[PDB]
């Protein structure tokens, strides 16, 4: 809620505390920004395993 | 006709400087052994390259167990 850990990726957890499917399912919940598209714009996308 | 008339059991042979055939016939095993040693060293220094492992090492029996990947279904993302 208050601290940040912006140096550990989702893929860092598979094999240490989670499996690939569990990590992917957990990461799909959160949302991220995914660059421009067509006529510029800034949209949102579901999370991936490399964020 | 003969190099030494008093002893016909003496014949000169083709050469360049000292590269006479007998010397090379003596030398050949040294070249074979040196080439084998060089091949063994090259094979030793490249036993962890993935292509070598997946082409040569694994199909070899007994030792092939060691040079595998043992990670279960939890693997690369």
């Amino acid at each position: 809620a208050c601290h940040s850990l912006n140096l550990i990726a989702w893929r860092h957890l598979v094999g240490v505390t989670h499996t690939a499917d569990e990590a992917k399912q957990m990461a799909s919940e959160v949302e991220y920004e995914d660059g421009p598209d067509d006529e510029g714009n800034m949209f949102k996308r579901p999370g991936k395993l490399s964020d | 006709i003969s190099f030494f008339p008093n002893k016909p059991m003496y014949h000169v042979q083709p050469h360049i400087s000292f590269i006479t055939p007998e010397r090379t016939m003596k030398t050949i095993p040294a070249f074979s052994r040196w080439a084998f040693a060089a091949v063994a060293g090259v094979f030793v220094f490249a036993m962890q390259v993935p292509k070598v492992k997946t082409t040569i090492l694994q199909p070899i029996a007994f030792i092939g167990d060691h040079f595998k990947d043992k990670t279960p279904e939890e693997d690369k993302w």
